[PDB]
Order: C-alpha cells, then structure tokens, then sequence
C-alpha cells in the first residue's frame, strides 16, 4: 500500500522513518507466517535504506521457511556483501549450502561464523567416497603367510596330470608367494589370478592331479581376495575349491572370509571340518587358537596354540602367542620369560622383540619398548625374507612421536622413520595416515591432504576409507580459510 | 535472537 515514489521524494530522517515502519510491517507478516507479504515490505524497506543488511537478511529468513534455497543464498550474500560478519546471514546461508549439498560451503561459513560443522564435514565425507567408489602392505602379507610351512605349500602341486597346463604356473605363483618379498607378493597375486582363470576354462577331459591343482589355486586365489577384502570374490572361489578337493587351508580361509562377530558357531563348525581333514596340520590350530584370543577364550586359545607348537616346534609364532597370552592373563614376568626363552631358540626372528615391544609398550616401559623395536629393526635388514616388514618403524614412531607431546628431536626423528616406512611399504595405510597426521601437525597440509588421500584409496574397511577421506576433507576446509 | 527470528 505504501507509495514509495513518494517516500523517496522525502528528506534523509523521514526516508529512514519509513523504512523503519516499513520493517517492521514486514516482520508483523513473517510472524503471521504470511510470507510473500513479509518479503514484499522488505523489499519497500530496501528502496529507502539500502545499505542496511537486516533487510536482506530478514528476506532470507523468509525464503528459508517457503524452501527456497538459491533465494536464501542471494538474500544472505546481499547481507554479507555489506557486513561480511553478520552472524545469522552466515548461519542461514551455512543451512541452505547444506540443503543444496554444499557442504564445503556450509562449512566455510560456519567457520567463519566461528554439531553443525561436524555433520557437514561428515556429509562431505561420505559424497567424496562416494564420488570415489590394491594388495595390503607387504608387512601384513608377512604376517599373515607366517604360519604356513612354505616347502609344504610350494610341493603341494601335482604334476601327475594328462592334462593340466596350469600347474607350471601355479608353482610359480606359490614359489614367489612364500618367498615373503616385495616383488614375490605381486608376482603372487598376478599368477594366481592368471591361474584360477585357465584353471575354470580347463574344467570346462580332466583328471584328479588336475582337480586338485585346481582346488589349490582357487584356494590361494581366495584368500587373496579376502585379503584385498572382497569378502564374496574370496567365497565364491574357496566354496569353488571345497566343491573341488576339500583341504585344511579352504575351510581355514573360508571361515576367515565368513567370520561374525555376534556369533562365532559357524567358525567353529568349518575349524572342526578342517581338523577332521587333517588333525595333524599346525595352521588349523593356530587360526583357531587366534579366534579364541581375540574372544578372550585364553584356556582354549593356549591349548590350540601349544598344538600348533607340538605339530611344527620350528615356527615362530606360536611361541610368541603363548608369551602374549601370559601377558593377557596379567602375568608379565611369565611373559617376559617366555619371550626371553623365545628368543635363545630363535635368536635371529625380529618377531620376538616386535611382539615383545608391543607388550613393553602396552605397559609404559617406552624406553625398553624403542630399544626391543632397535634390534628387530637390525634384525629385519639382515634376513633374506621380509618377517616382521615396517613394523618397528611404525612402533618406535608412534611412540616418539607421542613423546614429543614440543620435543622438536622426537617429532623429526618419528617424521623420518615414518617416511622410511612409507617408503619401503607404500601400500602400508598405517605409515601414511601416521606421517599425514605428522605433516597436519607441521601445519604441511598439502602433503598431509595427499598422505590422507592415499590412504582412503589403501584403507581396507568402508569405515576406514570414510575415515581417511573425513581427514582430508577437513584439511581441505583449513586450506580454504587460511586461503 | 535465533535464525527463527527477524530482527
Ligand atoms: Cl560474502
Ligand atoms: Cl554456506
Ligand atoms: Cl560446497
Ligand atoms: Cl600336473
Ligand atoms: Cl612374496
Ligand atoms: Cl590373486
Ligand atoms: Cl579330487
Ligand atoms: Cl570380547
Ligand atoms: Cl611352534
Ligand atoms: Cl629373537
Ligand atoms: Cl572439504
Ligand atoms: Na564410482
Ligand atoms: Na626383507
Ligand atoms: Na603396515
């Protein structure tokens, strides 16, 4: 109803008057939830005043509570145009970003404003690995064909067969599989996988040498999926496998590949089939032994594991749980004893003093935990095969670097054996974020973005992709504003 | 006050 020709034709008070009135006209109808009449008034207001960010920022209010989102954007921009700090412009333009899924941009001005933040950051995160949707370290793979008796696995190809083509290069795959090197692990994982593929096309005249070839590859073949963490890849092909020749080694892998955290019966239940198949095969006790542990079950876990040790005294490792379970059970010098018992028959093992500084660790003995990493580090670098891999770089960093709490030694020192890890185990997650973490804290966002980008790609879990990516999309906000 | 509110 107001003339506003008229009104402009007034003097500077009067003009300031009536956009006064004008207003709150304009906030009389937004309480009467009436909207268009609300933005109508406003706009009026705006004719005779404006430089005044209210106006605009009471406009978006409005568009806000019709759902229209580009509009509350221009409203609120016109308002931070003129005052680039006015905090409920900044709250409601953060809110309409998010509601387009911008969240970069909701989270840029809610930082600059100064829960919220944390569900945009998370949203980001999951539209990133979302938009984004490799073998593991070969210090895991170390670890995890550490129980195995290499010679046994290597022989275990048959070349009796009338017909096998395969088996040559399944042998190979096995050969540079337990050579426990660099090179051998991806040699591996190319020759299995090469294997498995004219294995099915063979299958498709065959005899039993053949069959059980076969089993063979799909066996290891799976548990490289597993390992690589396609969990119905692994299943498809270690129940191929079953189908094929039933073996320890299948129903071990398939158990792993099937394992339940709400319910272990159907674990049991494949471990009693491979025990059946072969009551004397040590890695059937200590998987299982293993499985007890991690249940805390340490009366069951201790006896499969001295079963394991009975069948094969020559490994390592399950001397090493026995030790751990002692320290489990709160008996340390038991534990201590037991390691050091360890160590005289396998002098040369750096798996004795990396578990033993774990447990050192685990107590607060730092000092005695960094010098137990020293020597398996040592170790490690005088064996031909990789045992315990980046391992002790990985401890002693972790440890130095929280030392430092700032000890300026420390934190350099930790920084450079954790870039020596990531050097030699690139596909190691663990030495990535943990440098990225230390990059971050150097305020090197760049190279701390790229270490936690790197690291989602290498993360196995969707947990810990979402997690990697929520670090680097957070880094990338600190970026933009320090920008 | 609030984001619910005009000013
Ligand atoms: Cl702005
Ligand atoms: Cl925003
Ligand atoms: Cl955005
Ligand atoms: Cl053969
Ligand atoms: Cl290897
Ligand atoms: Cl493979
Ligand atoms: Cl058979
Ligand atoms: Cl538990
Ligand atoms: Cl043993
Ligand atoms: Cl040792
Ligand atoms: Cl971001
Ligand atoms: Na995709
Ligand atoms: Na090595
Ligand atoms: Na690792």
């Amino acid at each position: 109803e107001p003339d506003i020709a008229q009104l402009k034709g007034l003097s500077p008070s009067q003009r300031q008057a009536y956009a006064v009135q004008l207003k709150n006209r304009g906030n009389h109808f937004f309480t009467a939830k009436n909207f268009n009449e609300a933005i109508k008034y406003y706009q009026y207001a705006i004719e005779l005043d404006p430089n005044e960010p209210v106006f605009y920022s009471n406009i978006s209010a409005c568009y806000i509570s019709t759902g229209d989102l580009e509009k509350v954007i221009e409203f609120t921009t016109k308002a931070l145009e003129i005052k680039p700090d006015h905090s409920k412009a900044l709250l409601r333009r953060a809110s309409a970003n998010e509601s387009l899924g911008n969240f970069t941009d909701a989270m840029f001005d809610l930082s600059v404003l100064s829960p919220m933040l944390e569900r945009n950051l998370n949203k980001q995160a999951m539209k990133v690995l979302n938009e984004n949707l490799v073998l593991p370290s070969n210090t895991s793979l170390a670890s995890f064909f550490g129980i195995f008796d290499s010679h046994l696995e290597v022989s275990s190809v048959n070349t009796s067969s009338n017909y096998d083509t395969a088996y040559a290069l399944l042998s190979d795959a096995l050969q540079r599989l337990y050579s426990a090197t660099d090179e051998g692990y991806l040699v591996a994982n190319d020759l299995l996988t090469k294997s498995t593929d004219m294995y099915h096309s063979l299958l498709s005249t065959v005899d039993d040498p053949l069959r059980e070839n076969a089993a063979l590859a799909l066996c290891y073949t799976g548990i490289f999926h597993f390992l690589k963490n396609n969990l119905l890849d692994a299943q498809v092909l270690l129940q191929e496998s079953i189908n094929l020749h039933p073996t320890p080694n299948s129903y071990i892998f398939l158990a792993l590949t099937l394992a339940d955290k709400e319910n272990s019966q159907e674990f049991f239940k494949f471990f009693q089939k491979a025990v059946d198949l072969n009551p004397e095969y040590p890695p059937t006790y200590y998987h299982r032994g293993q499985m007890y542990f991690i249940l805390q079950d340490y009366k069951n876990a201790k006896e499969d594991f001295q079963k394991a040790q009975s069948l094969n005294p020559e490994n390592v490792y399950p001397y090493i749980q026995l030790a751990c379970l002692l320290y489990k059970q709160g008996k340390f010098t038991e534990s201590e004893a037991f390691f050091n018992e360890t160590k005289l028959k396998f002098p040369t093992l750096p798996e004795v003093p990396t578990f033993f500084a774990e447990i050192l660790t685990d107590r607060g003995d730092f000092d005695t935990a960094i010098k137990q990493y020293d020597i398996a580090k040592r170790l490690e670098e005088v064996q031909e095969k990789i045992h315990v891999g980046i391992g002790p770089l990985i401890g002693k960093a972790t440890i130095l670097a929280r030392q430092s709490s700032l000890d300026e030694e420390k934190f350099n020192a930790a920084i450079k054996l954790l870039t020596k890890a990531c050097e030699l185990d690139p596909r190691s997650e663990q030495a990535k974020i943990g440098l990225a973490q230390l990059k971050l804290q150097m305020e090197k966002i760049d190279e701390a973005i790229e270490l936690f980008e790197d690291s989602a790609i290498l993360a196995r879990t969707m947990d810990e992709k979402l997690q990697a990516t929520t670090f680097a999309e957070a880094a990338k906000i600190q970026k933009r504003l320090r920008a | 006050p609030t984001v619910e509110e005009v000013d």
